[PDB]
RNA sequence: UUCCGUUAACGAACGAGACCUCAGCCUGCUAACUAGCUAUGCGGAGCCAUCCCUCCGCAGCUAGCUUCUUAGAGGGACUAUGGCCGUUUAGGCCACGGAAGUUUGAGGCAAUAACAGGUCUGUCAUGCCCUUAGAUGUUCUGGGCCGCACGCGCGCUACACUGAUGUAUUCAACGAGUAUAUAGCCUUGGCCGACAGGCCCGGGUAAUCUUGGGAAAUUUCAUCGUGAUGGGGAUAGAUCAUUGCAAUUGUUGGUCUUCAACGAGGAAUGCCUAGUAAGCGCGAGUCAUCAGCUCGCGUUGACUACGUCCCUGCCCUUUGUACACACCG
C-alpha cells in the first residue's frame, strides 16, 4: 500500500506475510498504520484493555529485554539491541528480518495451556486453550529469557544471543530455549487433556 | 574459549587466524559476524577483537563498528 | 509574510520553533538537527520531516530551542514541535486545505505528534519509597 | 562551524590540533593523577592532558564566565563509595586549573573582569578553522 | 542548648525557618502560625 | 523632580493581596503616572513535614504543612511624596508594602 | 496425527475457574461453518478471535 | 610471537602470572595493587599493549629498580604505603613477602603497649568502632 | 445507605458525594528589564570576502511582544453527542470529537460506637503515691546508650559482558541559604595543592548571588574476554586535612596497600495495574561534623491483568447457635 516506511530506514516491511490467519489480527506488521520507523515509541499502551494488540510488534519485543532489575527502565539500550540482532540477521540470512521475527513467534505460541481449573465441586488442572493474544504475549517473553539466560555470564553477547534464538526458532529446529519450552507445556498440556 | 590470555601464543601471531581459520568461518554463509562466531570458532574476544584490527589493515573483510564494539564480517564480495 | 514560533510538550521538556521565511534550514540550540544526540532515537527527531518530506521545508528556517526535561523527553519534544509548527505555517501562511494534508499524514501515523500528553511523574506518598509502592511489610 | 561539527570529532581533531600546531610547557605529574577523587585508574589514553583540553576549550567557546569550579563540577561523576549508596562527586581542581592556566598562556581562553574565562577572538578563530576541517 | 520557644524540650525540634519548636509543639500551634494544610 | 519608586508587596492569600494590587494601581492610573505592573513573581511554598503522632506509634503517619507567600512588585514614576498621596488609602489586612527609592 | 482446526469465537459466555481465570467461550468451526461448541479459554480473549484448536472434539460445560 | 612466551614469570616471590596484561598481573604481589602498578609501568617506560609472557628481561631489572627504589623517580610521597614511619621515619613501598611482617610489627607495637586497638585485635572482633550485635 | 423504584412509614441528621490543594488544556484576557522570546544596531569568528549567510557578545523610546517562564482572573467535561443493552428509569458497554470519557490523575479533610491500642519521657496538662538537701531536684567530670557466642526485621552493595574501567557527549524538578563580626549561613571568581583542603576579592535576607541547578542512569569511542578477573568492596595497616573546647571504642573526607564471602539464594514471604513497578540521581529533615534512614523531587521507563472469591480479609441479607471477656468462645 503506503509503505515508504522502513524501521532503521532500511528493512522493508513490504512483502512480510504472517502464516496464522489467528495472528494476524494481533501481529502489528500488514496495515498500513502499524508501519513506524523506530521500535521506541511513548505509547499510552497498558491504559485500555487489549491496547496492546495495536502495539508494533517490534517495540513489544523490544519492552520485553529491559527486564531484570539492572536493566529495568532504558529502552535506548533495548533498541540498539533490537537494531544489532535485526541486522545480524540480515547479515546471516539476506532475508526479511521483520519476517525472520514475526515467522519465529507464530512458531513459538505455545497453543494449549493445562492450568487449574475446577468444576463439579472438585478442582484439578486441565487443558485449555490459548487466545492468540497470550500466544504472543509468551511467544515474546520465552523467545527472550532463552537469550537472557543463554547470554548469562557467556562471552557471546545478547546481540548474537537473541540473533541465534531468532533465527533457530523461526527456521523451527528445537536449538532454542523458545521452541523446547514450547512443545514441554504443549507436552504437559497434551498429557493432561 | 582462553582468547586473550592465548594472544601471544605464536600460533595466532603467525597462521591461526591469517585467513587460515576466519577465511572459511566467514563462509558459512558467505557472511558470519566475527561477533557472531566468537563461539562458532570458539576462540573468545580481544585476540579476536585485535585481529579484527590486523584483518581490516590486511583489507580482507568490511567493518561495522558501533554502540558495545559489536563489529562484523563479510568475505570477499 | 511567515513568522511562526510554535511549541511542543513532554514530561517537563518543552521546545519551541521559532521560524522564518527561509531556505531549508533546521537548527536546535544552533546544532543541526543532523547532530541529534541519541542515535537511536536520531529517527523519531526526522521522523516529521521523513513523513512530510524536505519538498514541504523547502521554504521555512526552524531555529527550534529546548529547554528543560531529560533527553528523551527532549527528543519526543523536538518531534511534537516541529509538527505543529509546519502544521501552523501552513494553516496560517499557506492554505487550510494545504494543512490538512499535513494533518492527515502526522494523525495517520500517529496521534502524539500533534496532541500533547497529559502525563506527569505523580507524587510519592509516605509510607513507601515510591509514588504508588510502599514498604515491604514484616509481620513476625 | 564548531556547532555543525559532530562534538566528539572535533574534540579528536583539536587534540591532534593543540600537539602539532606548535606546543607549550606541561606539568611534571600529568602521568601520576586520577583528576578526580571518586575516580579508581588515570585515564588510558596517553594523551588525555590534550583530550581534556580540546573539551574545555570548546566549553569556553559556547559558554562564557567558567570558573575553576564550574569545570569541577562539570567533570565530576558517580562516585561508588562502596557498600554506600552512591553519589555525586566534583573532579580536580590542579587538573582543571592547569589546562586552562595552558589555553590563557597561548591566549585561547583569558581571564575576564566580573570573573570567568571567555575565549578570545582568535581563539575563535583557531577553533572555527579547526572545525571546518573535519568531515 | 536549644529547646522549643513553647515547652522547653530538647528532642523533636523544627529548626527550619527559626521556630524553635518540636514537632509536637508545632502541630498544637501550626493553625494559627498560618500552617494552613492545603495538602 | 520626577524619580523612579519602587513598591514591593507580599501577603499569604491571594483574595486578600489581588484586593491590594487593583487598588494601587487605580491608585495611580487615577491620577495618570507612568506605573508597569503588577509583577507576578513565583509563590514561595513554605512547607513542614511532620509525624502527627506525639509518641511514636501505630503506622506511620505524616502530614505536609504549608504556607504560600505570594510577591508582587510594581514601579512608578513620581515623586516620593506624590507617592504618600496615593498610599495613605486603607491597606487590607495581612498583605504588607516596602515601598523604596530606587535608581 | 490430528491437523490443527480453526475456530472463531462468537460470544465469551463467561469466565471461569477456582480463581476465574479460564474465559468459557462458543467458537465456530471455519472449514464447516455450522459446528459451533462451547470451549475453555486463557488470557485475554474478544469477540471474532480466531483460535487454533488441537484437538477438536473435547468439549466443555455451562459453568465447568 | 611467543617465541619464548612465559606463562609464570615468578617475580618478588608471588609467581606474578605471565597470562594477563602487564598492568595488572604486577597486581598479584602484595603491596603493589592496580593504581601502583600503572604507575610503575609509567616510570619503567615499558609498552603498554604487553601482556606478561611477551616481556624482555632488561625490563624485568628495570621494574625491580623502580619498584626498591621508587622515591629516586621523584614520584611523590603519598603513592608510598609506609608514609612516615615510627619504626624509623622514611618512606618506603614494602613488597610482597615483607608486608605481613610489616604488619606484624604494627601490631606487635600494639600488643608490647597494650593499646586498645592491639588487645581489640587480640580479641579478634571488629576493632574501627563498629557494632557487633548482628555483624561479623 | 449512589440513585431508580418498592414501600407502615413520613420527614429528616451525619458519613459518601458535594468541598479544598497539586498536576494536566488555553497562540483567549491582566501584566512582567529580579522572566524570555523577536528585530534591528554595532561588534567577534566562518566564509563568491563586498556585501550577504551561520553562530555567539553587548545595549536601548524595539515592539501596534507574551508563544516559551511566572501567577491571577477566568474558560473547559457534563457521559455532552451517537449506537447497543437496561422496566428503555436508574445506568452500563462502545464510537467520533476533544487536552481530558476508571468522579480526568494523586491527595487533604473524613461519621456513630469502641481499644483498658500508644503517649505521665512533648508540654508551669495533670489526680494519687514516692522523693524533696546526706536529693530520683539542678550543675560539672568520666564512662554508658555502640558492648557481642547468637536469632529476627527494614535496608545498602553486589554476585557482572543488557557488564566494569577510562576518555568524549549533555538533559531536569523539588526546595535551601538568623548580625551567621569585622564578611558571615549558600557560596560564584582568582590563586596553591595530586588529593583533602587552604588564601584573597567579593555577591545574595534572594525569579536578583549561588543555579538560567553543567545530577546520574543513559549515550559514544577504546581497555578488560567468562577467570571469584579489571565483578565484589568486606576486612585491616600506613599516613594526610577539615568540623569541633574535646575524634579514644577509628565523627568525616582523602592517598597507597590489604582483595573476604558472594556462581542469582531452601522452607517460606512482601510490594505493585500507567509515567505505575524497577533502575538513576538531587533537595530537605536531622546537623558544629556524621544520611545506608525518612520526606519531597524529577530522569529513563516496561511485562501482566482489565478478572475471581480459590487463599487472607471486608460490607449486606438469610439461616444456626449450649458464644457475649463473643470461636483466642
Ligand atoms: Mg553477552
Ligand atoms: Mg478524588
Ligand atoms: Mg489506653
Ligand atoms: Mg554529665
Ligand atoms: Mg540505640
Ligand atoms: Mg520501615
Ligand atoms: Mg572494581
Ligand atoms: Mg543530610
Ligand atoms: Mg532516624
Ligand atoms: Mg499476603
Ligand atoms: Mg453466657
Ligand atoms: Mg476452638
Ligand atoms: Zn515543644
Amino acid at each position: 500500500p503506503g509503505g515508504d516506511v522502513k524501521l532503521f530506514n532500511r528493512w522493508t516491511f513490504e512483502d512480510v506475510q504472517v502464516s496464522d490467519i489467528s495472528l494476524n489480527d494481533y501481529l502489528a506488521v500488514t496495515s498500513m498504520k502499524h508501519y513506524t520507523f523506530l521500535p521506541h515509541s511513548a505509547g499510552r499502551y497498558s491504559a485500555k484493555r487489549f491496547r496492546k494488540a495495536q502495539c508494533p510488534i517490534i517495540e513489544r519485543l523490544t519492552n520485553s529485554l529491559m527486564m531484570h532489575g539492572r536493566n529495568n527502565g532504558k529502552k535506548i539500550m533495548a533498541v540498539r539491541i533490537i537494531k544489532h540482532t535485526m541486522e545480524i540477521i540480515h547479515l546471516l540470512t539476506d532475508a526479511n528480518p521483520i519476517q525472520i521475527i514475526v515467522d519465529a513467534i507464530i512458531n513459538s505460541g505455545p497453543r494449549e495451556d493445562a492450568t487449574r481449573i475446577g468444576s463439579a465441586g472438585v478442582v484439578r488442572r486441565q487443558a485449555v486453550d490459548i487466545s492468540p493474544l497470550r500466544r504472543v504475549n509468551q511467544a515474546i517473553y520465552l523467545l527472550t529469557t532463552g537469550a537472557r539466560e543463554s547470554a548469562f555470564r557467556n562471552v557471546k553477547t545478547i546481540a548474537e544471543c537473541l540473533a541465534d534464538e531468532l533465527i533457530n526458532a523461526a527456521k523451527g529446529s528445537s536449538n532454542s530455549y523458545a521452541i523446547k519450552k514450547k512443545d514441554e507445556i504443549e507436552r504437559v498440556a497434551k498429557a493432561n487433556r | 574459549g582462553k582468547q586473550k590470555e592465548k594472544v601471544n601464543n605464536a600460533v595466532l601471531f603467525d597462521q591461526a587466524t591469517y585467513d587460515k581459520l576466519l577465511t572459511e568461518v566467514p563462509k558459512y554463509k558467505q557472511i558470519t559476524p566475527s561477533v557472531l562466531s566468537e563461539r562458532l570458532r570458539i576462540n573468545g574476544s580481544l585476540a579476536r577483537r585485535a585481529i579484527k584490527d590486523l584483518m581490516e589493515r590486511g583489507l580482507i573483510r568490511m567493518v561495522s563498528i558501533h554502540s558495545s564494539q559489536q563489529i562484523f564480517t563479510r568475505a570477499t564480495n | 509574510p511567515g513568522t511562526v514560533q510554535c511549541f511542543g510538550r513532554k514530561k517537563t521538556a518543552v521546545a519551541v520553533a521559532y521560524c522564518k521565511p527561509g531556505r531549508g534550514l533546521i537548527k536546535v540550540n544552533g546544532a543541526p538537527i543532523e547532530l541529534i544526540r541519541p542515535e537511536m532515537l536520531r529517527l523519531k527527531a526526522f521522523e516529521p520531516i521523513l513523513l512530510a518530506g524536505r519538498s514541504r521545508f523547502k521554504d521555512i528556517d526552524m531555529r527550534i530551542r529546548v529547554r528543560g526535561g531529560g533527553k528523551t523527553s527532549q527528543i519526543y519534544s523536538i518531534r511534537q514541535a516541529i509538527a505543529k509548527s509546519l502544521v501552523a505555517y501552513y494553516q496560517k501562511y499557506v492554505d487550510e486545505a494545504a494543512k490538512k494534508e499535513v494533518k492527515e499524514i502526522f494523525a495517520r501515523y500517529d496521534r502524539t505528534l500533534l496532541v500533547a500528553d497529559p502525563r506527569r511523574c505523580e507524587p510519592k506518598k509516605f509510607g513507601g519509597r515510591g509514588a504508588r509502592a510502599r514498604f515491604q511489610k514484616s509481620y513476625r | 562551524t564548531v556547532k555543525d561539527v559532530n562534538p566528539h570529532e572535533f574534540v579528536k581533531a583539536y587534540s591532534a590540533h593543540l600537539k602539532r600546531s606548535g606546543k607549550m610547557e606541561l606539568p611534571e605529574w600529568v602521568d601520576i593523577v586520577k583528576t578526580a577523587r571518586f575516580k579508581e585508574l588515570p585515564p588510558s589514553d596517553a594523551d588525555w592532558y590534550y583530550i581534556r583540553a580540546a573539551s574545555m576549550a570548546r566549553k569556553i567557546y559556547l559558554r562564557q564566565g567558567i570558573g575553576i569550579g564550574g569545570f569541577q563540577k562539570i567533570y565530576g561523576g558517580r562516585q561508588r563509595n562502596g557498600s554506600r549508596p552512591p553519589h555525586f562527586c566534583k573532579s580536580s581542581g590542579a587538573v582543571s586549573r592547569n589546562i586552562l592556566q595552558e589555553l590563557q598562556k597561548m591566549g585561547i581562553i583569558d581571564v575576564d573582569p566580573k570573573g570567568g574565562r571567555l575565549i578570545t577572538s582568535q581563539g575563535r578563530r583557531d577553533l572555527d578553522q579547526v572545525a571546518g576541517t573535519v568531515p | 542548648s536549644r529547646v522549643c520557644r513553647v515547652c522547653g524540650n530538647s528532642h523533636g525540634l523544627i529548626r527550619k525557618y527559626g521556630l524553635m519548636c518540636c514537632r509536637q509543639c508545632f502541630r498544637s500551634n501550626a493553625k494559627d502560625i498560618g500552617f494552613i494544610k492545603y495538602r | 523632580v520626577q524619580h523612579r519608586i519602587r513598591i514591593t508587596l507580599s501577603s499569604k492569600s491571594v483574595k486578600n493581596l489581588e484586593k491590594v494590587c487593583s487598588d494601587l494601581v487605580k491608585g495611580a492610573k487615577e491620577k495618570q503616572l507612568k506605573v508597569k505592573g503588577p509583577v507576578r513573581m513565583p509563590t514561595k511554598v513554605l512547607n513542614i513535614t511532620t509525624r502527627k503522632s506525639p509518641c511514636g506509634e501505630g503506622t506511620n503517619t505524616w502530614d505536609r504543612f504549608e504556607m504560600r507567600v505570594h510577591k508582587r512588585v510594581i514601579d512608578l514614576v513620581s515623586s516620593p511624596d506624590v507617592v504618600k498621596q496615593i498610599t495613605s488609602i486603607t491597606i487590607e489586612p495581612g498583605v504588607e508594602v516596602e515601598v523604596t527609592i530606587s535608581d | 496425527d490430528t491437523q490443527v482446526k480453526l475456530a472463531v469465537v462468537v460470544k465469551v459466555m463467561g469466565r471461569t475457574g477456582s480463581r476465574g481465570q479460564v474465559t468459557q467461550v462458543r467458537v465456530k468451526f471455519l472449514d464447516d461453518q455450522n459446528r459451533l461448541i462451547m470451549r475453555n479459554v486463557k488470557g485475554p480473549v474478544r469477540e471474532g478471535d480466531i483460535l487454533t484448536l488441537l484437538e477438536s472434539e473435547r468439549e466443555a460445560r455451562r459453568l465447568r | 610471537a611467543g617465541e619464548e612466551f612465559q606463562h609464570i614469570l615468578r617475580v618478588l616471590n608471588t609467581n606474578v602470572d605471565g597470562k594477563q596484561k602487564i598492568m595488572f598481573a604486577l597486581t598479584s604481589i602484595k603491596g603493589v595493587g592496580r593504581r601502583f602498578s600503572n604507575i610503575v609501568c609509567k616510570k619503567a617506560d615499558i609498552d603498554m599493549n604487553k601482556r606478561a609472557g611477551e616481556l624482555s628481561a632488561e625490563e624485568m631489572d628495570r621494574l625491580m629498580a623502580v619498584v626498591h627504589n621508587p622515591r629516586q623517580f621523584k614520584v611523590p610521597d603519598w603513592f608510598l604505603n609506609r608514609k612516615k614511619d615510627y619504626k624509623d621515619g622514611r618512606f618506603s613501598q614494602v613488597v610482597s613477602n615483607a608486608v605481613d611482617m610489616k604488619l606484624r610489627d604494627d601490631l606487635e607495637r600494639l600488643k608490647k603497649i597494650r593499646n586498645h586497638r592491639g588487645l581489640r585485635h587480640y580479641w579478634g572482633v571488629r576493632v574501627r568502632g563498629q557494632h557487633t550485635k548482628t555483624t561479623g
